Formats: C-alpha cells, sequence, structure tokens
RNA sequence: GUGGAGCCGCCGCAGGUGCAGAUCUUGGUGGUAGUAGCAAAUAUUCAAACGAGAACUUUGAAGGCCGAAGUGGAGAAGGG
RNA sequence: GUGAACAGCCUCUGGCAUGUUGGAACAAUGUAGGUAAGGGAAGUCGGCAAGCCGGAUCCGUAACUUCGGGAUAAGGAUUG
RNA sequence: AACGAGAUUCCCACUGUCCCUACCUACUAUCCAGCGAAACCACAGCCAAGGGAACGGGCUUGGCGGAAUCAGCGGGGAAAG
C-alpha cells in the first residue's frame, strides 16, 4: 500500500508494515520510539536484551502507574519496563525488513531505521462479568505497525 | 569447552531461609541450578530423577540440609542451542558430611 | 504424542483403575500406534503394559 | 472544637522532615569555638561502633543513695583505628558565610583515599592525583605550592583538616576510606597552619584529640527501619478493635477550614536512618591494641586494677555482627546512635559544663567479655576449660 | 487537491425550514488507564517424547490432597 | 486405624492438579491465624470480641418446685 | 418451677478490652511477564484576606509559581451514587 512518509530515495530503501496484529498499543508504540534512529544489528540485539530483561524500554508518554527501574537510566529516565511480547512482534517483522533487503539488493551493514510508527487497529471484544449482574468489556487493541529501512552511505 | 567433573557439597540449609513452607522444597532446586550455572558456569543445567528424590525424600517444608552432588560439564549435538555445554547435576549419596571437601574427580 | 486414549482403554480392559497402569514409558510411539482394544491387549502380552501393583495398606501395627 | 481532654504533640516538630539523610557519615553540623590562646588540637575523630557490654564501676557521687558502691552501667565500645591527615583546607568568611579559599593535599596519598573518588575502582585506571604528585616534586609547581600556604596564612581565618579512616585495620569489607575534614581550633592562624604542613601523610591517633573523662558528642545516622506506618513512626494510639478499614491509623488528620492537610500532622513514612547528634556521652576508657610480637602481641584490654587477666575486651565469641577488635577504642556510657559496623563522627561538645556529673573521674572494676551470642556465662575460654574440663574433643591424645 | 455523475442561477410557488444544551434519541470515541484488578476450598517438582514454539499437553518418577455423608462409582429432573 | 460414633484427624480402592494466570520480593495498611511480662474490665453504650470451662471414672451435689425436675447444679480427685 | 440465639444488674474464674503496645505466620497490597475494565468528567486544579447569591479553583489586592512521576493517604474538590 501506500505509507505514512515515501522515503526520500527508495532506490536505496527498504520497508515492511505489519498490520492487524494483537499487541497492546501503548507498550509496542513506546519500544518503537527506543529503536528509532537506530541500526538494525544493534536494533536487533537490543530487543533481545528486553526479553532477557538485561536492558530496558522506558515509558515516556504512556507511564500512568509505571513503576521504576534502574536500567533506565540509560535513557534519562526513571520509568520502564520490559514488554517482551512486544519485543518479539517487532523483531519478527525486524527480520522482515532485512528479509525484503536481499531481496531488493541492499546491503544490511548500514541500514538504520529512518520511520516507524505505531498506530491503533479496530478493537476486538469481549466480554466479563461484575457485580449486580452487569456486563463490562475485555476489550483488546491491537495495532499497524510499520517500518521504514534505509541504507546510510 | 572441558568435559570435566568435579563433586560438591552444598548445604541447602543455609541458601533457603526464610522460605515459605509450600515454597521450600522447590526453591531448594533452584538454588541447586543457580549453584551450577555459578560453578560451572554453563546457563544449560540438567538434572537427574534420582536427585530430585533425593530433596523431596522429606515433603517441602523439611528440606535435608546437605546434600553431596557431583557436576559434569558436557557438550551437545543435533541442532543444539548457541551454547554447546551443559551440566548433569547428578546425586552421590554419603552418610557423613563432616570433613567432606570438594574434589576433582576423574 | 497424545496417549489419553491408550490410558482409557488399558484400563477398560485390565479391569484397574486409570491409576494403576504402565511402566516403562520408553516405547511411546509403538504404544500410540494401538488404537483399538484388540490391538492394547497384544500391548499386555508383549511386556510394554503392566498393571502396576497395588499400594501397601499393612494393618501390621 | 476544645478537645475536652489536653494531650500533648505526638513527635517533636523539630527533626520534622523525617527523610532518609543524603549522608551515611554523619556530618559536622557546627565545630566547637576555637581560640588563639588554647593550645593547638583537632576536635572531631571517626569511629565505628562495635556493639555494647556492660561494665561494673565503682561510684563516687556524694549525696546520693548509692554513694561508693558498685553500679552497672551499659557501655558501647567504638574501634578508632588512628587516622592519617592527608589535606588542609581554609576557610575565609563572607558575608554570605564561610567560603573555602583552597586546599592543598598530601604529597603521596595511600590507595584506599584514592578509592573514595571512585564509584567503580574495578573499571577504572586509578588515574586520579597522578598529574597531582608531579607538582610537589617539579620545583615550578614546588614554589607555587609554598605561595598557596603564606596566602593561606594571610587571608583565611578558620583553617580545617582532611584526614581518612584506615580501613585496612578493620574486620569490614569495605576498604574504602571515609574521607572527613575535621577543624583545628588552636591558637593564632599562622601556628595553626604550620601544626598541620608538619603531619601531611603522617598518622593522629585518638588519645591525641580525646581523654578519659572527657565528654564528647556522638554524631551518626539512626538504625534505619523502613516505611513504617502511623502508630510506629510517631507512636500514636491505636483505635479500638471494632473499627473498619483499619487500627493502626490516625484517625482525623484535620479539621474541617484549614481545608488542607497541616504539616503538623502525624502520618506514615520513612522511619529511622536519620541524622540524629546525641549530647553529653562520657568516656569511660581509651583502650590500645595487640602491641608487638618481640614477647607477644599483649591482649590485655579489660583488665582494670582488679581483674589482672590476660583478658581483651572483644567478648568471647567475637562481637556479634562486627567482627574482632585488634585497634584503639572508645568507650562510652549509653546507647550510640547506629547499627553496628556503622561510622559515626565522634566530636569534641560545643558548651561547657562542670555539673558534678561530667568532670567526674572514674574507676572500672569490671568488664563482661562474656559472650553476646546467647546468654554468655563464662568470659575466658580458659576460664571456661577449666570449669568444664576435658571433653569429646581430643579423643585420642 | 481528492472524488466519479449529476447540478446550479434568476421569477413565482410549497414545506417534515437552520441547534450547543432538553439527567435529549441512536451511533462513535476519549481522559481516567496499561490503572483497579486476573488472591475462597494447603502444592507442586525432575527428566523425556511430540513440536516452529511448553510454568499449563501426554508420559515416567517423586511429593501431596479428596478419604467411603468423597474431588469415588451409577441415575431422576433438566440439557440436546 | 483412633473413638461411644455415618464426629474430627490419618491412609487404601478410585479420583484429582489447588479451582479464570505465573515469577521475584517480604514495606506500610489490611484480611485470616496466633502469643505476651506486671495488673485483670480500669476499655466500652454495654465483658462486644477473644479467652477460660470441656471427654470419662470415682466422690459430692444447694435454694426452689407443678415433687417430674433443678442437674453434667456448684465443688472436688484421678488419667501415661 | 421448667424452658428462652429474649431485655437487664452484680459476683467468682478467665483473659491484649484496656494500661501500651510488640512480634511472628499465611494470603494480598508492592515489583515484573501476559492479559485488562468501570465509576466519574463545563473547563480545570497552590493559598490568605476582601467583596459577592452573606463559606472562591478562577475575580480583586497580596503570598508566590519549574519537567515527568512512583508508594501511601483520607484535609478538601460544599467528591461520587
Ligand atoms: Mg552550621
Amino acid at each position: 500500500v501506500r505509507y505514512s512518509l515515501d522515503p526520500e530515495n527508495p532506490t536505496k530503501s527498504c520497508k515492511s508494515r505489519g498490520s492487524n496484529l494483537r499487541v497492546h498499543f501503548k507498550n509496542t508504540r513506546e519500544t518503537a520510539q527506543a529503536i528509532k534512529g537506530m541500526h538494525i544489528r544493534k536494533a536487533t540485539k537490543y530487543l533481545k536484551d528486553v526479553t532477557l530483561q538485561k536492558q530496558c524500554v522506558p515509558f515516556r508518554r504512556y507511564n500512568g502507574g509505571v513503576g521504576r527501574c534502574a536500567q533506565a537510566k540509560q535513557w534519562g529516565w526513571t520509568q520502564g519496563r520490559w514488554p517482551k511480547k512486544s519485543a518479539e512482534f517487532l523483531l519478527h517483522m525486524l527480520k522482515n525488513a532485512e528479509s525484503n533487503a536481499e531481496l531488493k539488493g541492499l546491503d544490511v551493514d548500514s541500514l538504520v531505521i529512518e520511520h516507524i510508527q505505531v498506530n491503533k487497529a479496530p478493537k476486538m471484544r469481549r466480554r466479563t462479568y461484575r457485580a449486580h449482574g452487569r456486563i463490562n468489556p475485555y476489550m483488546s487493541s491491537p495495532c499497524h505497525i510499520e517500518m521504514i529501512l534505509t541504507e546510510k552511505e | 569447552n572441558e568435559v570435566v567433573t568435579r563433586e560438591y557439597t552444598i548445604n541447602i540449609h543455609k541458601r533457603i531461609h526464610g522460605v515459605g513452607f509450600k515454597k521450600r522444597a522447590p526453591r531448594a532446586l533452584k538454588e541447586i541450578r543457580k549453584f551450577a550455572m555459578k560453578e560451572m558456569g554453563t546457563p544449560d543445567v540438567r538434572i537427574d530423577t534420582r536427585l530430585n528424590k533425593a530433596v523431596w525424600a522429606k515433603g517441602i517444608r523439611n528440606v535435608p540440609y546437605r546434600i553431596r552432588v557431583r557436576l559434569s560439564r558436557k557438550r551437545n549435538e543435533d541442532e543444539d542451542s548457541p551454547n554447546k555445554l551443559y551440566t548433569l547435576v547428578t546425586y552421590v549419596p554419603v552418610t557423613t558430611f563432616k570433613n567432606l571437601q570438594t574434589v576433582n574427580v576423574d | 504424542s497424545m496417549l489419553r486414549l491408550q490410558k482409557r482403554l488399558a484400563s477398560s480392559v485390565l479391569r484397574c483403575g486409570k491409576k494403576k497402569v504402565w511402566l516403562d514409558p520408553n516405547e511411546t510411539n509403538e504404544i500410540a500406534n494401538a488404537n483399538s482394544r484388540q490391538q492394547i491387549r497384544k500391548l499386555i502380552k508383549d511386556g510394554l503394559i503392566i498393571r502396576k501393583p497395588v499400594t501397601v495398606h499393612s494393618r501390621a501395627r | 472544637s476544645h478537645r475536652k481532654f489536653s494531650a500533648p504533640r505526638h513527635g517533636s516538630l523539630g527533626f520534622l522532615p523525617r527523610k532518609r539523610s543524603s549522608r551515611h557519615r554523619g556530618k559536622v553540623k557546627s565545630f566547637p569555638k576555637d581560640d588563639p590562646s588554647k593550645p593547638v588540637h583537632l576536635t572531631a575523630f571517626l569511629g565505628y561502633k562495635a556493639g555494647m557490654t556492660h561494665i561494673v564501676r565503682e561510684v563516687d557521687r556524694p549525696g546520693s543513695k548509692v554513694n561508693k558502691k558498685e553500679v552497672v552501667e551499659a557501655v558501647t565500645i567504638v574501634e578508632t583505628p588512628p587516622m592519617v591527615v592527608v589535606g588542609i583546607v581554609g576557610y575565609v568568611e563572607t558575608p554570605r558565610g564561610l567560603r573555602t579559599f583552597k586546599t592543598v593535599f598530601a604529597e603521596h596519598i595511600s590507595d584506599e583515599c584514592k578509592r573514595r573518588f571512585y564509584k567503580n575502582w574495578h573499571k577504572s585506571k586509578k588515574k586520579a592525583f597522578t598529574k597531582y604528585c608531579k607538582k610537589w616534586q617539579d620545583e615550578d609547581g614546588k614554589k607555587q605550592l609554598e605561595k598557596d600556604f603564606s596566602s593561606m596564612k594571610k587571608y583565611c581565618q578558620v583553617i580545617r583538616v582532611i584526614a581518612h579512616t584506615q580501613m585496612r585495620l578493620l574486620p569490614l569489607r569495605q576498604k574504602k576510606a571515609h574521607l572527613m575534614e575535621i577543624q583545628v581550633n588552636g591558637g593564632t592562624v599562622a601556628e595553626k597552619l604550620d601544626w598541620a604542613r608538619e603531619r601531611l601523610e603522617q598518622q593522629v591517633p585518638v588519645n591525641q584529640v580525646f581523654g578519659q573523662d572527657e565528654m564528647i558528642d556522638v554524631i551518626g545516622v539512626t538504625k534505619g527501619k523502613g516505611y513504617k506506618g502511623v502508630t510506629s513512626r510517631w507512636h500514636t494510639k491505636k483505635l479500638p478493635r471494632k473499627t473498619h478499614r483499619g487500627l493502626r491509623k490516625v484517625a482525623c488528620i484535620g479539621a474541617w477550614h484549614p481545608a488542607r492537610v497541616a504539616f503538623s500532622v502525624a502520618r506514615a513514612g520513612q522511619k529511622g536512618y536519620h541524622h540524629r547528634t546525641e549530647i553529653n556521652k562520657k568516656i569511660y576508657k581509651i583502650g590500645q591494641g595487640y602491641l608487638i610480637k618481640d614477647g607477644k602481641l599483649i591482649k590485655n584490654n579489660a583488665s582494670t586494677d582488679y581483674d589482672l587477666s590476660d583478658k581483651s575486651i572483644n567478648p568471647l565469641g567475637g562481637f556479634v555482627h562486627y567482627g574482632e577488635v585488634t585497634n584503639d577504642f572508645v568507650m562510652l556510657k549509653g546507647c550510640v546512635v547506629g547499627t553496628k559496623k556503622r561510622v559515626l563522627t565522634l566530636r569534641k561538645s560545643l558548651l561547657v559544663q562542670t555539673k558534678r556529673r561530667a568532670l567526674e573521674k572514674i574507676d572500672l572494676k569490671f568488664i563482661d567479655t562474656t559472650s553476646k551470642f546467647g546468654h554468655g556465662r563464662f568470659q575466658t575460654m580458659e576460664e571456661k576449660k577449666a570449669f568444664m574440663g576435658p571433653l569429646k574433643k581430643d579423643r585420642i591424645a
């Protein structure tokens, strides 16, 4: 399809997109603002240390009630968290971006992540059962995430 | 990359302390693992069935205070993990722990 | 490698409970092939499925 | 409105921000006044509290009902290895307060001082003062180094002394020196400053700073108890049993119209680990520890004039949670702020007192070195095995 | 700029004629909020197999509970 | 098996996986379960709540009464 | 008389009801991986005094006023239903 902000040079740029996939929106938004502008082999290595809880993800915007961890000092912040389901869905797609790069005849040793956005998908619902005969929803909030990779040279 | 084998004393009574009555034997095996990944230094730790029985021989809340183990660093095969070493932590029974120290065995 | 059916049919043909069945867990893919009772009585005779005898409750004391 | 029954305040508002203090080593907030006529001397000293015992002393207080009898007193003992003077700081006064003029450090500084200047000594290249030592020996850096003592002597009016502790002499696992900065309150500033250039990188013992029955002050950080509730942080009265939502809480935390929770009300937060200064702690004994190997080191602490034994003040089994004392020590009457193994700065008193309870002499008659790790009932191991006899300990010889 | 098949001015005529509110109706979405919470009835652990993938599946061993007015074995009503 | 007992507690036959999740930590406040020196209702609207007493054997049992009761009154001793 | 999960006063024994609180345990709360609501919501949120629909978050005159937040808390929001 058509993305947000077509890159300045499409010959030496690669891209991926993942639609309608079930993560939390808010935690995936903030593991993507950690790796924006980051090189792919650093981003692939940083995302492993989130799932192994050796290096965290600072929660900068959607941070209501998010507790504090010492690994958030590298980011200049206080609050941080380690979303492992979110760090696998945009690591399984970061492989897809370097799977598309070698089909486009591009070098992966200089690919950086220029553009990455997460925005919301339609919420799919199920319902819970509260006091006094009441129903209230467990609405799930999945997301469309979307990324551009560019060689620097 | 060694294939060596050593045998140790573990006092479990020191390493679990102030642990609850229903978590007292289940911790006692995730303190044997944290020993063997500290000592043999590998994340892959296998223990066998005859050592599970020796810790659980007295229920959960009554752990035997001290056990005599042997640790075998070995290697793996058939599309293994990117770590190729693992430890088989197995059990040698003893009757008396006094004057027992960690010897290197052949 | 679900062995729920072979667990169920054995306790019906051994006339025992589901609890008292089958030491020797090595032949899994052999006894997972048996999906009949006529097949399961062969595995008894070839010794891959045993009765696992009754727990002691001595009235000695 | 008019409570019907008057009670006083729970807690003191003088210590109000019940905060984790920003220091582990106690800061001297105000040093004792210094006069030129009086001899030249230091004023504070660092020590590490080891534990408590008690004592038996012959009281001498005419008029009381205790006079000329034996009294037990609970004493704490504080192991103080001799300090090493490292640097000299001058302070010139402004109409905005005191201001640091400049500092001169010793020629070659110790290795455990340098460990204080790093949060990671292992990942370091230990490069501190490598370029500052070279100016004591390069002569261009040296004839201006003597210039900074003459401008020190001319302008600044109060000078202090940077010293540290010899953590090699203690059973702790710490090895970082505690670097203190203490004030010389002696004569005039030229004799006050030539008294410190003479003794850079040289040891200063404890008996040269303090004296026997010379009443001092203890400055420390309190026993940290954590995040504790209202009835333990402020000792507020518990509610009766029937109370819904909670027993151990303060009920009315204010009126309607002040419309804000006042500062003067009791509520939950961090209890302990606060900076406090005790006043008027009497010294009973300045002991010296574990001398020469020519004949014997000699343990010989806690052996008063009536005891006459080969005792030493470290109790039978070693101090609980501290270790085994090999150094010079100070013993102080009463409780003293801090856990064991905790730094606390001993300090001469600001105020003068005569008061006939200070300034009195004391003669100890007994120090029990019985085991504190339970109910000890023996004192020296020979006194135990003389009473106990032989056991199954040898069983071959 | 999108969009892809109809529409508008003037002279008269005719109304189901113009919204910010009605604890308005129907539909949609926020902040609260990745927060409250996923805490009644003691309890799990080791190896293995299948697998892209196992705290939860199956199996083997150990530890436990229901303890014959049962967490066992059969039915009526109801469910289909 | 214990016991007066289809009481409670512990196992066998036969079941089950701790009741819609796990991991680490052991602060406050709670909810549930306990102990407490000296005093013993001084607490409070009120002994609320909790605690004492408790099985059985041999003794011994008052006022009152519709002469049936009260009554395991009360108070005692013993138990492996 | 007997009998009351009935109302009441006193006495013996008993005791954390209290003097005066303390400590221990389990499940939480807390931190994390996964999953995730609702109430409520003009705009919003530091005070004092004044005037006012006579008791202000806003107005007037003063006091003053730094990002983002985490555990609690029950003064207020003349809090919500
Ligand atoms: Mg001061």
